[PDB]
């Protein structure tokens, strides 16, 4: 969160 | 906030990355979130679109025709676009304003439409998925399914 799967 | 996502909502985001990769797009835009929602195809948001009379295959094809296909293979982790980040932000906002402490596929759908400017909202609104109408449909389906359609993260 909130930029990539899954961050 | 991904630890609050239902199993299906987490799967929608995981599939959105592969929908971008399959189209040679090194970005996950609103279009690929919607493609991943259709690919998951079974949760509250998918059933809500169907119950409004909207064809999921029609949505998928209209998105495809707009966005075309890229030229080069994306390796690794594909980044959300700024408008896709706004979708995720509005998914949390829509859940909180519905009184919900989780994020399901229904909130991703509402976030796609409330974002408004991206390819997903353009296609969905054209086909009749105006935001108010969708939210009322979502509420009806959550009542009808009684928590039995979309399991919440590690939930009893």
């Amino acid at each position: 969160w909130x930029a990539f799967v899954l961050i | 906030m991904f630890e609050r996502f239902t199993d299906r909502a987490r799967r929608v985001v995981v599939l959105a990355q592969e929908e971008a990769r399959m189209l040679n797009h090194n970005y996950i835009g609103t279009e690929h979130i919607l493609l991943g929602l259709i690919h998951e195809g079974e949760g509250v948001a998918a059933k809500s679109l169907e119950s409004l009379g909207i064809s999921l295959e029609g949505v998928r094809s209209q998105v495809e025709e707009i966005i075309g296909q890229g030229q080069q293979a994306p390796s690794g982790h594909i980044p959300f676009t700024p408008r896709a980040k706004k979708v995720l932000e509005l998914s949390l906002r829509e859940a909180l304003q519905l009184g919900h402490n989780y994020i399901g596929t229904e909130h991703i759908l509402l976030g796609l439409i409330r974002e408004g400017e991206g390819v997903a909202a353009q296609v969905l609104v054209k086909l009749g998925a105006e935001l108010t109408r969708v939210r009322q449909q979502v509420i009806q389906l959550l009542s009808g399914y009684q928590g039995k359609l979309e399991h919440h993260h590690h939930h009893h």
